[PDB]
This record gives structure tokens, sequence and C-alpha cells, in this order.
């Protein structure tokens, strides 16, 4: 069925590549590449909320 | 009152007295007045002090805890989720509730109890050379002073400097 008026699917994947590990990616279509990646500062007690409080 | 005295034979509270916890009244011609008793009263402190820390520590404070999210072939593994976070939260619910209950019933028996406990530390000190007038009164067999009033509270009052003259006042009765 179009959903926001599209036939078509697309499936968003992630991975955490480690310190020193290589990812490789190969393809004849279908790829929609990776353009900007995020390196990771790991904290702790940190967490999502759902709120409508203002800031 | 578990333990008679308050609430009981000795039936009310003195707004008058605003020293301490427990304390006496006193009546010399000099005048009258009031006098909270330190040792008991800073005891009773203390006690009830440490007990309120001594609760407030078994609490350890609750650190970071934000809910799972989970999707919708993942029914089972979100109701255990919820199942342990209700499961705990009763129990937390059930202890804290159920703890000031029962710790309530204990503190008011400990001022009871203190105070019990005082009267009689003064009853076994007189004896003789007063009479029980009834809530928590006693009436001296002989003159005493407001110096003399300080022998009482202080804990060291004179059975014997008192013992003849009240003999002779206590046996005309
Ligand atoms: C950012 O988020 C907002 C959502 O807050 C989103 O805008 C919203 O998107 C939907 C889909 O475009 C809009 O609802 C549509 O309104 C139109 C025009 O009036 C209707 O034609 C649509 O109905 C058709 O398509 C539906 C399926 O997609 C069918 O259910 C329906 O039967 C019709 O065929 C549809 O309801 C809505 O108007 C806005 N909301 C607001 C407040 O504007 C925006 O698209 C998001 N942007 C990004 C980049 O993701």
């Amino acid at each position: 069925p179009k959903v926001r008026d599209q036939a078509g699917r697309m499936n968003y994947y992630w991975t955490l590549l480690e310190p020193g590990d290589t990812i490789t990616f190969e393809a004849t279509g279908n790829l929609i590449a990776p353009w900007y990646a995020f390196a990771l500062n790991r904290g702790s007690g940190s967490g999502i909320i759902t709120s409508d409080a203002p800031v | 009152g578990l333990f008679g005295a308050i609430a009981g034979f000795i039936e009310g509270g003195w707004t008058g007295m605003i020293d301490g916890w427990y304390g006496y009244h006193h009546q010399n011609e000099q005048g009258s007045g009031y006098a909270a008793d330190q040792k008991s009263t800073q005891n009773a402190i203390d006690g009830i002090t440490n007990k309120v820390n001594s609760v407030i520590e078994k609490m350890n404070t609750q650190f970071t805890a934000v809910g799972k999210e989970f999707n919708n072939l993942e029914r089972r593994i979100e109701n255990l989720n919820k199942k342990v976070d209700d499961g705990f939260l009763d129990i937390w619910t059930y202890n804290a509730e159920l703890l000031v209950l029962l710790e309530n019933e204990r503190t008011l028996d400990f001022h009871d109890s203190n105070v019990r406990n005082l009267y009689e530390k003064v009853k076994s000190q007189l004896k003789n050379n007063a009479k029980e007038i009834g809530n928590g009164c006693f009436e001296f067999y002989h003159k005493c002073d407001d110096a003399c009033m300080e022998s009482v509270r202080n804990g060291t009052y004179d059975y014997p400097k008192y013992s003849e003259e009240s003999k002779l006042n206590r046996e005309e009765i």
C-alpha cells in the first residue's frame, strides 16, 4: 500500500563499528550509503524521556 | 497510652512548658512555673534523631531508571518488564507505609514510657516526704523552696534532710 505516497519501502540499519574495525559495503543497487556517521562518547545514567514540560 | 502515663493517669499537655518534651510543674510560695528535664529530653531527642536517620539510611537513593521500549512482537517481554516494575513498586510502597504505621506506634510508646520513668524516678526519691496527689503530682509533707525545687530536677533530693520534718507533719493526718 502507499505510505507517504510510496509503494516502495526502505529499511534503515545501524551498527557499532569498534575501534580498529573496518566496515565494508558492497552493492549492485539498492544501497542507501552512509554519508555522515557518529563517533560516540559513553556516559552513564543519561536516558530518554517523554515530556511536554518546557526546558 | 500503652504505658498508662500519656492520655492516661496524666491527662494533659503543658502548652506552658516550651523548654522540652518532658518537665515538671512547681508551685512554691515564692511562685509558679515550668522547667523541662534535660537528661530525659536530650535522650529522647538523641534517640528519635537516631531513629529517623537509621530508617532513612536503609533507603539507598534511587538512581537513573528510565523505562524500556519494545516492538509489537515483544509483548511477552514488555509484559515481563511491567511485571517487574509493578512488582518492585508494590513492595516498596508496602514497605514504606507499613514501616511508618508500625514505627509511629513505637515512637509514641517511647514518649509515654520516658514520662512514666521520670515520674517513678521521682516517686522513688520522695516516698513519705510527699503523697501521690494524682495526675503525676506529688504534695510535699514539708515546705520547700525554689533552690530546693532544683534538688528534685537534679535527681539528688536529700530524703533524710526533710524526713524529720515530714514525719511529724504526715503523722497529723
Ligand atoms: C513532519 O511531520 C509531520 C507530521 O506532523 C508531517 O506532516 C504531516 O504528514 C501527513 C502526511 O503528509 C499529513 O497528512 C496528510 O494530509 C494530506 C493533505 O491534506 C492528505 O491528503 C493525506 O491523506 C492521504 O494520504 C494518507 C496516507 O499517507 C491516507 O491515509 C489518506 O487516505 C490519503 O490518501 C494525509 O492525511 C499531515 O497534513 C501533516 N501534518 C501536519 C501537521 O502538517 C511531515 O510530513 C513530516 N516531515 C518529514 C520530513 O517527515
